[PDB]
């Protein structure tokens, strides 16, 4: 057979066990994954809604923060359930055509399957109820979630490769990763803050990847200075490079 | 069961991605109708606020302006002439609340916080038309603050950028409309067949 | 053709390094020696489970992969998720798949309870799915390492019986300790010790040389 | 085929075609820029940040433009530089097109906290570039005067006026085309890209048995 | 790693030439709203007029020529009127201390008389450029504001800048 | 006294779930910033008094 057909049989067979293994019962986990954002929407409406009414008086709150959120939510899932893709499935390592970075990428596109399926349902409901529903540059938000995408997968890959034998370092990822939904500017406007600490922002490329998503949905929406696209795409050029090259290394390591 | 063996992901494939594709370019290049944009950047000062800009912005999307353009400029029978173009063509006999929100899609209005400039984009089926109506809508909105100064018991409009003459259409963009499309019918078209393809290993 | 091309694997003492050896065509043949040595690597290099640094192993008929593998199923699914994951890897058409469940189901005899995950799951029904699953495969060299079958007499009865019905038209590797099984079927014997490998046609120079070298 | 693909086949049509396309380009199809700098503000003579607003607004303008064109001829200028087919007018396009070109080349930029207005006017010729922010300064003024006038004439001399921190220079050497920086972080990237695609289709090819 | 630095030190104590730097401390008041003046008079210090009347006030571009054994800090005969704005902007720096409207002028220089005057000089231009800026708005419908120096250029006596073993350790520490 | 208890209740309670220590260990950090340990609490507004006074 062709050394291309194993590779799309064994990533059929991996998505497969995965997604049975994921989804907890008679697919029970669905709803988790469709309870978080509702739940989230909830509580930070209730809270500041008053608070960017009296931000800026042209985005509702549910649509600024649903958009800010669910491309968060992709991020951190490529992030967290993409360095336990080793571990977890390192019996299976024994059958001559599963390697270490299949499952990594099974995983990564079932994360992209099930959070994209959940931003198309949400973008629909919130259609239905009245709100605005539709991108004005529907290309560029394609090309910065494709980049948010790359940059997720690649940390995930880097970090499995790097941790495969330190769960201690996994542990602490998990712990960072939540002030990183507080810096990425996901919640409030990022705007309302003092210049003094706005270069020491600047070096987060999801702020970047934030922030231009928001511009090509939202109509004249406003980007202040240093939200080029070019920062986060070389981060995640780089950082793809580097987990590549890593695993390159460190192949023949993981059993 | 035999439902989802019955897709054989060939005819899947034409029907999520050959079939809107192909609807769409013969719409795109053939039926779709040219509607030049004109373009006015104005705001409202004394001639001796940013309320009076907020209620002109306001007026322009009313019920009122519409029926005296209507009167004036006779947009109804001028917005039917593409008869090409079944989509963004108002068709006849149609309701009050639906040529206000026709009105309310080709004539757009917006408005920034820091400098307080309103900017009025209004679509045509003509050029001449499109700026005709802009003039007219212009025209209109300082009479109305100039009547609600007067009525109150000495405004004037100050036009920054006047209504310009298009010279070709904007808006009916027709090849980056198909690459949006054809992105959203692959993905589609993956995620669908991924389900189904699961839902067909976990039928049996 | 099982041949070997300066094969180097590192696992800090060289196991195997940059030696070529040949093997005997379509003759039952047995890897036999001192466990730690090297036998292990060298067998789980020849069901492909890792890949030689330097040189190569070339044959022009697959391989089938060690049989008893406990770790290859995933705790959480149950046995018949686990053989049509195997065989999806595998490629089998849907008949193929169909035949091939049947047959591991028939053998497992574990109808009850036989949609059970391999955490809630005993050692004698798990190593039954295993050997009925790696039978359940055709190819011609089977890489038999710990036993034939787990049970009561009639278990190692007929999983011996059907063994024969099958190898007599294929050729069979026995990688184990006891010799009765290894004179009953094997016909040469190569032998590892600290990387250095000797072939011997008959097993009577094998005795000798565990005797004297182990 | 992808199986058949080589390194020097993945080197030349990644990494040397587009260093060969970009170097030919740079150095002998690209036409200089020269860029003239100047920073304005305006206050009253007889509520100054509204008068700032109106004029980067009114900057990149139709109605200006038309004005421009029509005194130094802008869409003539702009063409003649026929080597260079990226950064030239090209003509007969359309005047959405032509607001678009003249809008990329003319850039301005605003310090609220200062409250100053920089405007850098590109072109092919150093002295045309300084005309041309002459001009747009000029047309600023007199539409700042000209508001005041019909503002004060409605109801019924220069009360407004436009200072100039500085004047529109006279640039010596072309600016914005910067041949050596753009070749080298190309060059970076498109290593990188080379580096990545290795890696991915080695990693493919892994699964060769 | 020892090449780098042996090539470093013999630059440092051979070939570096030494660049006096001359204080002031000024700010711009309304004699009889300050913050927009300040600014103004910021953006004016680093602008290319300024430093025109400055070419033909005190010919910069001959005294930033003179030294000939400091290749890295030498102003380079025939280059372009761009690159001689960089480099007297990177020769002379403006700080600004907002919680008291202040503006601090350091001008360098390989003589501290030159670098005295150079700082007198852009002093003067900055109080001329604030009562002409104010004066054209004055006689457009056709004295006033006055900049104190709450510290006059100083004439230095030892150079400052080329601070040789600052800049070895700091080396060193890469 | 209360964390000595807490850390014995939650010992007691998540035996068998070191998922359950997971997520505590992950919501003490909210309870880092949510306790006035950095800012002093007088700078909040009192609609959001209340609700902090449960901690």
């Amino acid at each position: 057979r062709s050394p291309w057909q194993i590779q799309q049989a064994v990533l059929f067979a991996l998505f497969l066990r995965e997604l049975k293994t994921r989804l907890g019962g008679r697919w029970l986990g669905v709803f988790w994954v469709l309870l978080e954002p509702v739940a989230h929407i909830a509580v930070m409406t209730t809270l500041f809604s008053l608070a960017h009414r009296a931000a800026m008086p042209s985005i509702e709150y549910p649509v600024f923060l649903i958009t800010g959120l669910i491309p968060f939510f992709m991020f951190r899932g490529l992030v967290t359930r993409l360095m336990e893709a080793i571990d977890s499935n390192r019996g299976l390592f024994a059958y001559r055509q599963v390697k270490p970075i299949d499952t990594v990428i099974a995983r990564a596109m079932l994360e992209i399957s099930l959070q994209s399926i959940v931003y198309l349902i949400a973008l629909g409901t919130l259609g239905w109820l009245g709100f605005h529903f539709l991108p004005v540059r529907a290309l560029e938000l394609a090309g910065v979630s494709a980049v948010l995408i790359m940059l997720g997968a690649s940390l995930g890959l880097f970090f499995a490769v790097v941790t495969n034998e330190i769960p201690q370092a996994r542990a602490i990822v998990r712990i960072s990763l939540l002030p990183l939904y507080f810096v990425s500017g996901v919640i409030f406007p990022v705007h309302t803050i003092p210049p003094q600490y706005l270069p020491l922002l600047q070096l987060n490329p999801v702020l970047h990847l934030i922030e231009l998503s928001r511009a090509s949905f939202f109509p004249q929406y406003r980007v202040l200075q240093g939200i080029n696209l070019a920062y986060p795409a070389g981060f995640a050029l780089l950082s793809l490079f580097l987990a590549l090259m890593l695993y390159r290394l460190r192949r023949h390591q993981l059993a | 069961m035999k439902l989802v063996s019955r897709l054989t992901a060939k005819r899947l494939q034409w029907a999520l991605v050959y079939l809107p594709m192909l609807v769409a370019t013969v719409y795109f290049l053939v039926f779709s109708a040219d509607r030049y944009v004109s373009e006015s950047v104005i705001t409202v000062r004394q001639t001796s606020s940013r309320e009076d800009t907020c209620y002109l912005q306001t007026y322009i999307h009313s019920m009122g302006l519409l029926q005296k353009l209507d009167q004036q400029l006779k947009l109804r029978e001028h917005f039917g002439t593409p008869l090409r173009d079944p989509l963004f063509r108002l068709w006849g006999g149609t309701s009050q609340e639906w040529f206000l929100e026709y009105y309310r899609s080709r004539v757009e209005v917006l408005m920034d916080d820091i400098c307080g400039l309103l900017t009025v984009r209004v679509q045509g089926f003509e050029p001449e038309f499109a700026q005709a109506l802009n003039r007219a809508i212009l025209e209109e909105s300082e009479r109305f603050v100039n009547e609600l100064s007067h009525r109150m018991a000495l405004k004037s409009l100050v036009v920054v950028e006047p209504p310009v003459l298009p010279e070709i259409a904007e808006y009916p963009r027709r090849w980056y409309n198909l690459a949006t499309l054809l992105v959203v019918c692959c993905l589609i078209y993956g995620v669908v067949s991924l389900v189904v393809a699961t839902i067909r290993d976990h039928q049996d | 053709m099982i041949e070997l091309r300066n094969l180097t694997k590192w696992y800090r003492r060289y196991v195997f390094r940059n030696l070529n050896f040949r093997f005997p065509d379509d003759v039952s043949i047995g890897l036999i020696g001192r466990n730690g040595a090297g036998k292990s690597t060298l067998m789980r290099l020849l069901g492909g489970i890792e890949a030689p640094n330097e040189g190569e192993v070339v044959t022009d008929v697959s391989i089938s992969w060690p049989v008893g593998l406990s770790g290859g199923f995933q705790g959480s699914l149950t046995a018949r998720e686990n053989v049509k994951f195997v065989c999806r890897i595998y490629g089998t058409s849907h008949e193929d798949m169909l035949r091939k469940v049947r047959f591991v189901e028939e053998f497992a005899e574990i109808g009850e309870h036989f949609d059970l995950p391999m955490k809630t799951y005993s050692s004698g029904m798990r190593s039954r799915v295993a050997f009925g699953l790696s039978m359940a495969f055709d190819f011609d060299y089977y890489l038999i390492d710990e036993a034939m079958a787990v049970g009561d007499a009639q278990f190692r009865a007929k999983s011996r019986a059907v063994f024969d019905s099958r190898v007599g038209q294929a050729n069979m590797i026995l990688v184990s300790h006891n010799m009765n099984d290894i004179k009953e079927y094997c016909d040469v014997v190569v032998l590892v010790d600290q990387g250095q490998a000797t072939l011997y046609e008959d097993v009577e120079a094998g005795i000798a040389a565990y005797q004297g070298s182990l």
